[PDB]
């Protein structure tokens, strides 16, 4: 439900899905004229509390298009036989229903290395990953319907389907950098007082090791630690306290201080 | 893979691992910059405000002479960085037993490179996990230079460099404002040149600093707390709005 | 029937047309033909009927037809637990089949067990891979619960064969049960025409007799070594379609058979 | 025919 | 039934649209044109040529294309066998389709056929031979039950494929079972500057251009990473908003998808 | 997987070794050369490989005494150690007891020296196969070098990447040029029909072939280069 | 059908290919490293090296890929610019001391031997030696030079052994398409000035940037003058040489 | 049915010159199970328990499903030559009905002998999920087995089996009286491996100047299965050059073409 003018900070980030998908709805004209046809695939690293299912949703705000929902762990089944069924149903749905997009999460949960195990059940989740890369590269083509799968760890996951044919760029998040941290505080905290401290700009600052998801928690533990004391509007020292708390117990350099 | 758990062997891309291993390392240490003027040569240091214990009669020092017309500064690891230090100013005060003259600074600066060298190559060893550069003038002549060195063993000679954190925002800044086009010629401008390219870093303490420039004819000389404190606000003194 | 003979408690096996022993046999003859024979004073004293035995040694012995044998002189139900054929790799399901043994034995009125290569069983944990040798442990915990818990039948017999003894000491499980430990032989060369004599029998072959057979049964003292010298001094009368053995085809079946049964 | 099978309907299995 | 409905029916791919596998080929269109276009040379000898080759490779190497170009070629029955359409559960109901997959094919001559990633089923190499019952045990064991025992056919051609090949058994390196097994691996410099041609007859690019250059800069990759290239240095010009590409452009393009710095050179 | 293989230390679980019996398919990806005899006068022969169209050539004769030479096959590098060891005996057992080192001593002790690689951990198996002539005081000779240490004494032989395409000419031919003396104009001619049969269209250039010959009123020598277009 | 990953973590393992690895991927270093050219005339042999400018404030003549190491000899590294340095100061110690223990001037032959003679010292010792190194170093030299039995050449010094007298060599990140063409540009009865020309083109096809005085650096050999390399000022000349002979 | 759609091969057969080597293994055998076959009257006269089975383990490609369709035809002895799995498919009232059936017949036209595939898919030793899919399997084969002989039968059927696994199976047929006698088969060394790669290739076109030896010393690891396909390839690289016959070199770029190796071949070596 959500939009843009709500993020802010992804700027680099955001013009691939951009490119990928809000745009070739708009003006293919554009890359036929290159004589070249946009990406099937997109893939976001991990980092966690950094705004990656916010991306998804948001361009399902404004698409024109049919949009899904789906996590890793949906597609496995029971039966044993039924799960890779239903990869196959999905596809041709969406193509049915083209032009189409999905959303495939979480799905480390899917996504390992052929581990060759001796279980009985791990199996058929390896023949539901197989079915998925027959279907989606395989032997013949698709049409336009369009991948955003996403995740959390990739370093030593995900290991075949990650290629062109299947998925193009890989956009990676991590938490912000100083200079996204400064419009990124605006976003949330454009709806209360701010009665006159400000002095954003040392608030937020390096060696505040923190992501770019806490920090709607640091704004809105402050604003109740201020009713609490009968105050609904706010002060600079009403977040003071909220930073020192929840910052408390991220990182400790106590291995540092050595490389003097 | 396994490739990268020693010194004395290549991975299939033809490159060892455990040198630029310490590229990493060295990233992780404070920034170390220097630059030359006409006729004059500076370097700074990220000096850190720890905590009100340690003896302010004593500040410590990143920079450490070899002999009254060369210096050195590093970044890395402190340990690893004593020795070749040590290395050094033995082997400058041997050259001028032996032969009677003093050293060229491109001799000094093959010979920490040339431990560096034997120290990754021979196995049962582990590297020095530090980055250097070297400053100061050559005897009977003002030409300035400074040499960078660093654990694969390389000796390059830049005109201005840095090591360390967020070395990466600096290297890029004085390529945008320094240049061979206009030399600096005296100190008060590079320092004013360097001083600025430190604030990526510093984000304002100026606990958090000491810095040090050279003589030609074989003399240095270091610099106060205040002697900054003003230079603190001429660089600021820009920043009105 | 799933999984074993059970003898139907009267195939009449000889326990005496065999070249074992008589000392052994009759240690055994003790422990249970006594009391399933003979109550009145295991009552009379009210110690309970003895708990199992071990008998080491490698084979040739025959550790087991013995076993069957006077089992079916008594009658119990004669079946097997193969601790290499035990093993499985998962977690559990190594204790499950014990317990259901020592159950489906009890669904049999009477039933005697003949483990072997029960070393399986006690390792020397010498990899001490805790993923794996905690439940070597706890497979094996199971079997000493299993086994003794409120079963106070007189019919449930145990026994365990053990080639390599004491190659165990995780734990020697010994005090209570194991009542004997029989002190097994090897085939001495005066027990070869003892064992001969028994295989001979049921053939016509003009007596295929000779005192040059424990000499060449020196060092094959093994009982398939027997077995198989009459089945290949056999072979050889009619390797030339003769009508019965002479006795150098025995001179030459284990001088020149037992050479497998010395080198490897 | 109401012969369904359990169909070998799979199930994890704890290793080693 | 549904394997009827799995059947090629003309894709368009070339020979011509492929590159460094110069040579590969040579080994592949050997078992299967000849013996069913030119029988009489090796019949000039008289010998059984191979049947049921295999090819294996690194992903997204160039495998599946070739399946699929040599099916326009021959003007010939293409069969793809493809997953999701042999282990289906309710067994009986799933080793009965691979009996009748032959079947169609054993009726039917001038015949060829195509498994697509036969590592889920040949791949199941049992556990240890655990599990008291094992689904794709049975229905592995009768292929090689159709293939190896006893002659199957004498005039059907077979293709595998493979990601990963140390999965299935080692019953399928062996005559009769399996007899080649080909080997796609990363290119040289000649073959992708074949490659990179291709891929850019459609692109609107103006000359000036030297490839030499890249593929000196692009060390090991797949036949599917010099796509990528020209999409995403296609696409720098579009976001900056020119009709034309440049040659500096895939020098930034180049740089994303094979992803500080070796100064010690 | 072929375990017991990552050093010479270990046997294999039968009685073999792995990283020698490795080795001998060294000499396999090199080149050919092939080696006579006759009675009174010995040669060798060896086709050199390029490295392009525009290199030179491989050193692959070389002279270790006047009396004695040889021609390597495989893994050059590691021949030039022996070569030098050759290049020492000679010159002591001639600097001390003035005698000519006699031919069959030489593969008498290089045995002595492959094997002792062979046992510690370290170094390597010398991966190179060589052929060894000479005249001495008894008379002419031809002796080979594998790794593995045996060396023997022949009347001809060849070794190298397809050169038993040249072996059965001389086992076909064996009983006609050993008999052959005074004249090896054309003992030098019959290894070049025995390795003509032995080639990928390699059509021998005159550059792309050494010769070495030695003989009783002959010392060691090399033909290379526009005087071996006579000999094609 | 197991596979070369276990049989490439030492020096002294074959494989059962028959074949050493990592003498094998000590020439994957060489192609990391810059280009190198080397084509020799009968009047003078030339040179031609990049410089792979990192930043705009390195005075490019701090690191060297060409030295006068003798009055008639000439070097080129390509690779780890480090271990270079550990056979130049062997190979210099060489020329001086054979101007000692013969009291006359060398010949390469013995030189890019000399130099072939160490690189193999981190095992079996040609004169009988032991190890002094656990790591063969990725470098391919061109040692190019006069001398009065021969004339004017050059070489090509890999660390595993073995040289080769090219007539033009090219080693870097070049060598598959520079030494292609050549091939096609060679000629026995060249000037020095049909030389220095190709150089500078071949070297231009094959990189990354435009030309310039300061990202190249080139070369040439004669008897009487020696190791003359040539200044920043000289090069730019013949670059702008180049463009007005091309139109 | 499958029973009849089961028949003899004893109508087309090898003809026993094909295969090469195996000196002892065949006259284990036919001292072991053919000559008793022949004299059912000592075996029961003279007064022994004759050799009732016998077993062959080995690894792959070396001779097991190949052997036992030899001796057959040698001796002129109908047989069935059955498949483990075709009784293990989804048909499970047939599985006891058919091996009924087996000995039934084979006890007819006798003297027969009776051989069985790979037993990988009924070794079957597993107490694993259920038991009862298989169990009724091998309980019907252990009964007609015991039909074969126990009360002085002489039925002259005699079986035959072939397994790669030797120790997965259940451990209740190596017991007596039953069978004692398994065959290894071991690997080929050099002398035998040759006669192997002769009989491949009398067919194929060929000179007569190859000596076969170090081809065989070439070989190692390799057997029957690995030994034709060289010997098959070899022509198929015959006509790629355009040859008419193959040479030595054809065979041991065979060898090089197994695992496809294809050597940098001028790396520095000379
Ligand atoms: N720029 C931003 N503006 C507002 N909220 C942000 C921004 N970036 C991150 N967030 C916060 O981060 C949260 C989303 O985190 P993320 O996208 O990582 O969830 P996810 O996709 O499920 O991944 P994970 O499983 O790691 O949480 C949102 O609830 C949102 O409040
Ligand atoms: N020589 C080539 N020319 C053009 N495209 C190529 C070439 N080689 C590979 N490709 C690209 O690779 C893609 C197909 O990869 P391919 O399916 O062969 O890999 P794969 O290993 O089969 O993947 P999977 O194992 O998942 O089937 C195609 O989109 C194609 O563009
Ligand atoms: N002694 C031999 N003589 C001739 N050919 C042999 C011999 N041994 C093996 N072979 C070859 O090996 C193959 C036969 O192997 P066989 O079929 O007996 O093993 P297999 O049954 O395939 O093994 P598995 O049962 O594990 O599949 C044939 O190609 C045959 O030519
Ligand atoms: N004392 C004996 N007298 C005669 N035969 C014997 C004797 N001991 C063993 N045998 C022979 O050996 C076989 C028993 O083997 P055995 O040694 O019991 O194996 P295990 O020791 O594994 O139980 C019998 O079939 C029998 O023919």
């Amino acid at each position: 439900t959500e939009s843009y003018s709500d993020i802010g900070g992804l700027e680099s980030q955001i013009q691939e899905i951009k490119e990928s998908v809000e745009l070739p709805l708009t003006h293919p004209e554009l890359y036929e004229e290159m004589g070249i046809k946009p990406p099937k695939g997109v893939i976001l690293y991990g980092a966690p509390g950094t705004g990656k299912t916010l991306l998804a949703k948001a361009v399902a705000n404004q698409t024109s298009a049919t949009f899904l929902r789906i996590v890793g762990s949906e597609l496995i089944q029971k039966y044993l036989g039924d799960g890779p069924r239903l990869c196959r149903q999905i596809f041709k749905v969406a193509g049915e229903n083209a032009p189409s997009i999905v959303f495939i999460d979480e799905i480390d949960a899917i996504g390992t290395k052929r581990y060759d195990s001796n279980s009985g059940g791990e199996r058929e989740i390896q023949r539901t990953m197989l079915e998925l890369l027959n279907q989606l590269d395989g032997f013949d083509d698709r049409g336009d319907v369009k991948v955003i799968m996403a995740t959390n760890k990739i370093e030593t996951l995900d290991p075949a389907l990650i290629r062109p044919g299947r998925i193009d760029r890989k956009i990676l998040f991590e938490n912000p950098d100083l200079s996204t941290k400064k419009k990124i505080l605006g976003i949330h905290t454009s709806k209360m007082n701010l009665s006159e401290d400000v002095n954003l700009e040392t608030l937020v600052t390096t060696k505040d090791d923190l992501s770019g998801a806490d920090i709607q928690a640091m704004c809105t533990e402050a604003g109740l630690l201020a009713l609490r004391e009968r105050r609904m509007q706010v002060t600079a020292e009403d977040f003071k306290q909220a930073k020192e708390r929840v910052m408390k117990n991220k990182v400790e350099e106590n291995l540092e201080g050595l490389y003097l | 893979s396994g490739y990268d758990r020693a010194l004395s062997i290549f991975s299939p891309d033809g490159h060892i691992f455990q040198v630029e291993y310490a590229l990493e390392a060295v990233k992780r240490g404070t920034c170390a910059v220097g630059v030359k003027g006409k006729n004059c040569v500076v370097l700074g240091c990220e000096r850190r405000s720890t905590l009100k214990l340690q003896d302010t009669r004593i500040t410590p020092s990143k920079v450490s002479k070899i002999d009254s017309h060369v210096v050195l500064s590093f970044s890395g690891l402190n340990a690893d960085s004593r020795i070749l230090i040590e290395k050094a100013r033995v082997e400058a005060q041997s050259h001028r037993l032996t032969l009677e003259d003093p050293v060229t600074v491109e001799y000094l600066t093959r010979y920490v490179a040339g431990v560096q060298q034997r120290y990754t190559q021979s196995g049962g060893v582990r590297p020095f996990g530090v980055s250097t550069l070297i400053a100061g003038f050559d005897p009977r002549d003002d030409e300035p230079k400074l040499y960078q060195t660093e654990p694969s063993g390389i000796y390059s000679s830049w005109s201005a460099q840095t090591i360390g954190r967020n070395s990466k925002t600096v290297r890029e800044f004085l390529e945008k404002n320094y240049d061979r086009k206009e030399p600096p010629a005296t100190v008060e401008e590079c320092v004013k040149l360097t001083v600025r390219s430190l604030l990526e870093v510093v984000q304002t303490g100026a606990k958090n600093i000491e810095i040090t420039v050279v003589k030609p004819d074989s003399d240095i000389v270091a610099l106060s707390s205040e002697e900054i404190n003003q230079y603190v606000t001429q660089i600021e003194q820009e920043k009105q709005e | 029937l799933v999984y074993n003979m059970t003898s139907f408690e009267q195939g009449e096996i000889t326990f005496d047309g065999i070249g074992g022993l008589t000392e052994q046999i009759r240690e055994l003859r003790e422990v249970i033909e006594l009391p399933l024979k003979n109550p009145e004073i295991f009552q009379r004293v009210g110690i309970k009927p003895p708990k199992g035995v071990l008998l080491y040694g490698p084979p040739g012995t025959g550790k087991t037809l013995l076993a069957k044998a006077v089992a079916a002189t008594i009658g119990a139900n004669f079946i097997f637990s193969p601790a290499s054929g035990i093993v499985d790799k998962y977690i559990g399901e190594s204790a499950r089949i014990i317990r259901e043994m020592f159950a489906y034995a009890k669904e049999h009125e009477p039933c005697i067990i003949f483990m072997d290569e029960v070393d399986a069983i006690g390792g020397r944990r010498f990899s001490e891979g805790t993923s794996a040798d905690r439940e070597i442990q706890r497979t094996l915990m199971e079997l000493l619960t299993q086994m003794d818990g409120f079963d106070n039948l007189g019919q449930t017999k145990i026994i365990m064969a053990t080639n390599r003894p004491d190659t165990l000491d995780p734990a020697l499980l010994r005090p209570g049960r194991l009542d004997r430990k029989v002190e097994i032989p090897l085939p001495n060369e005066a027990g070869r025409l003892e064992i001969f004599k028994i295989h001979t029998a049921k053939v016509k072959k003009t007596g295929e007799f000779d005192f040059e057979a424990a000499v060449k049964m020196s060092d094959g003292f093994n009982g398939a070594d027997i077995r198989n010298c009459a089945t290949e001094a056999g072979f050889f009368a009619i390797r030339d379609d003769r009508d019965h053995i002479n006795p150098d085809d025995l001179m030459k079946a284990v001088r020149k058979v037992a050479e497998v049964k010395k080198l490897e | 025919n109401n012969e369904n099978v359990s169909a070998r309907l799979g199930g994890a299995s704890i290793a080693v | 039934s549904v394997t009827m409905m799995t059947v090629e029916e003309k894709p368009d791919v070339t020979y011509s649209d492929v590159g460094g596998c110069k040579d590969q080929i040579e080994k592949l269109r050997e078992v299967v044109e000849l013996p069913l276009l030119s029988p009489e040379r090796f019949a000039t000898l008289g010998i059984d040529p191979p049947k049921g080759i295999l090819l294996y490779g690194p992903p997204g190497t160039g495998k599946t294309l070739c399946a699929r170009a040599v099916a326009n070629r021959t003007d010939a029955t293409f069969i793809r066998v493809i997953g999701s359409e042999l282990v289906q559960k309710y067994v009986g109901e799933g080793a009965r389709m691979v009996r009748e997959l032959f079947e169609m094919a054993r009726t039917k001559k001038a015949c060829i056929i195509f498994f697509d990633e036969i590592d889920a089923v040949g791949g199941a190499r049992f556990d240890d031979g655990a599990g008291g019952d094992n689904e794709v045990q049975r229905t592995m064991l009768e292929l090689i039950t159709q293939l190896d025992g006893f002659d199957p056919r004498g005039n059907i051609k077979v293709m595998f494929a493979t990601n990963r090949p140390n999965t299935l058994d080692p019953a399928l390196l062996r005559p009769g079972r399996i007899d080649r097994k080909v080997e796609f691996s990363l290119p040289d410099l000649e073959g992708r500057a074949n490659i990179f041609r291709i891929h850019s007859k459609s692109m609107s690019v103006e000359r000036g251009i030297r490839w030499e250059l890249i593929s000196r800069l692009c060390p090991n990759s797949t036949g599917a990473e010099l796509r990528s290239v020209c999409t995403e240095a296609g696409m720098f010009a579009i976001r900056a908003r020119r009709k034309v590409a440049t040659e500096k452009d895939f020098l930034k393009a180049v740089d994303k998808v094979i992803s500080s710095r070796y100064m010690q050179y | 997987r072929n375990n017991y293989d990552g050093d010479t230390v270990t046997f294999s679980p039968t009685g073999r070794l792995f990283q020698v019996e490795y080795a001998l398919e060294a000499i396999k990806q090199g080149s050919v050369t092939v080696g006579l005899r006759s009675n009174t006068h010995a040669v060798l022969v060896a086709l050199k490989r390029n490295a392009d169209e525009l290199s030179s050539y491989q050193k692959k004769i070389i002279k270790c005494d006047e009396h004695m030479g040889l021609s390597l096959a495989g893994l050059a590098p590691d021949a030039r150690v022996l070569s030098n060891y050759l290049r020492q005996q000679c010159n002591y057992s001639s600097l001390v007891f003035n005698r000519k080192l006699a031919v069959e001593r030489a593969g008498h002790l290089l045995c002595d020296k492959a094997q002792k690689n062979t046992q510690s951990y370290g170094g390597r198996p010398y991966g190179v196969g060589l052929l060894i002539i000479g005249y001495d005081k008894s008379g002419a000779h031809l002796l080979e070098f594998q790794p593995s240490g045996n060396v023997t004494e022949l009347y001809g032989t060849a070794i190298g990447a397809r050169s038993q395409g040249a072996k059965t000419y001389l086992e076909r031919t064996l009983d006609t040029f050993i008999k052959i003396d005074g004249n090896p104009d054309e003992l030098i001619k019959a290894g070049v029909e025995a390795i003509s049969q032995s080639l990928r269209d390699e059509s021998l250039t005159v550059d792309n072939l050494s010769i070495a010959i030695v003989g009783k009123d002959t010392p060691f020598t090399i033909y290379d280069g526009e005087a071996v277009a006579k000999y094609i | 059908f197991l596979t070369r990953s276990e049989y490439d973590r030492g020096v002294s393992t074959f494989s059962p290919e028959g074949r050493l690895f990592q003498v094998e991927y000590s020439l994957e270093a060489i192609k990391l490293g810059s280009t190198a050219i080397g084509i020799a005339t009968k009047e003078g042999v030339v040179l031609g090296v990049e410089k792979r400018a990192t930043s705009p404030l390195l005075e490019s003549d701090s690191i060297e890929k060409i030295v006068e190491i003798d009055r008639h000899i000439g070097c080129a590294m390509s690779g780890l610019t480090a271990d270079a340095r550990s056979m130049i100061e062997h190979a210099r110690t060489a020329a001086v001391t054979h101007n000692l223990y013969y009291d006359e001037d060398i010949n390469v032959e013995s030189l890019t031997q000399s130099v072939c003679d160490l690189a193999l010292r981190f095992g079996e010792g040609a004169s009988g030696e032991e190890r002094l190194m656990s790591r063969p170093f990725g470098v391919a030299l061109l040692i190019a030079g006069h001398d009065a039995d021969d004339g004017y050449q050059l070489f090509h010094a890999e660390p595993s052994g073995t040289f080769y007298r090219y007539n033009a060599k090219a080693i870097g990140s070049g060598s598959e398409g520079a030494q292609a063409e050549l091939l096609n540009e060679w000629h026995s009865s060249l000037t020095l000035k049909e030389a220095e020309l190709l150089v500078l083109k071949i070297l231009k096809q094959v990189m990354e940037e435009k030309l310039d005085e300061n990202n190249a650096q080139l070369s040439c050999i004669t008897k009487q003058d020696g190791f003359k390399i040539y200044d920043n000022e000289k090069t730019a000349e013949l670059i702008k040489e180049l463009k007005e002979k091309e139109a | 049915s499958r029973v009849k759609a089961m028949e003899v091969d004893e109508k087309p057969t090898e003809t026993y010159s094909d295969v090469g080597g195996l000196d002892k293994q065949i006259e284990e055998l036919v001292e072991a199970i053919v000559l008793p076959m022949k004299r059912a009257d000592k075996f029961k006269d003279m007064g022994i328990r004759a050799p009732k089975g016998a077993l062959m383990y080995g690894p792959p490609g070396t001779g097991k499903t190949l052997l036992a369709r030899a001796c057959a035809a040698q001796t002129n002895a109908t047989f069935l030559k059955l498949a483990a799995p075709q009784l293990v498919q989804m048909y499970i009232g047939e599985g006891a009905k058919l091996v009924r059936d087996a000995f039934a017949l084979a006890k007819e036209k006798a003297p027969t002998i009776i051989f069985i595939d790979e037993l990988d898919a009924i070794g079957t030793k597993r107490f694993d999920s259920e038991k009862s899919g298989d169990r009724e399997v091998q309980r019907t084969m252990l009964e007609l087995l015991n039909q074969l002989d126990g009360f002085s039968s002489d039925d002259r059927v005699k079986v035959l089996a072939a397994t790669n696994r030797v120790d997965v199976l259940d451990p209740a047929l190596l017991r007596s009286g039953r069978l004692d006698r398994k065959i290894e088969f071991p690997l080929p060394s050099e002398d035998s491996r040759a006669q192997i790669l002769q009989i491949h290739s009398r067919k194929m076109t060929t000179d007569d100047d190859i000596n076969w030896q170090e081809l065989a010393r070439s070989t190692d690891e390799f057997n029957g299965a690995q030994l034709k396909a060289v010997t098959v390839e070899a022509g198929m690289i015959a006509l790629r050059n355009g040859q008419s016959s193959v040479k030595h070199e054809d065979f041991v770029e065979g060898i090089s073409e197994v695992q496809a190796r294809k050597s940098k071949s001028v790396s520095f070596y000379a």
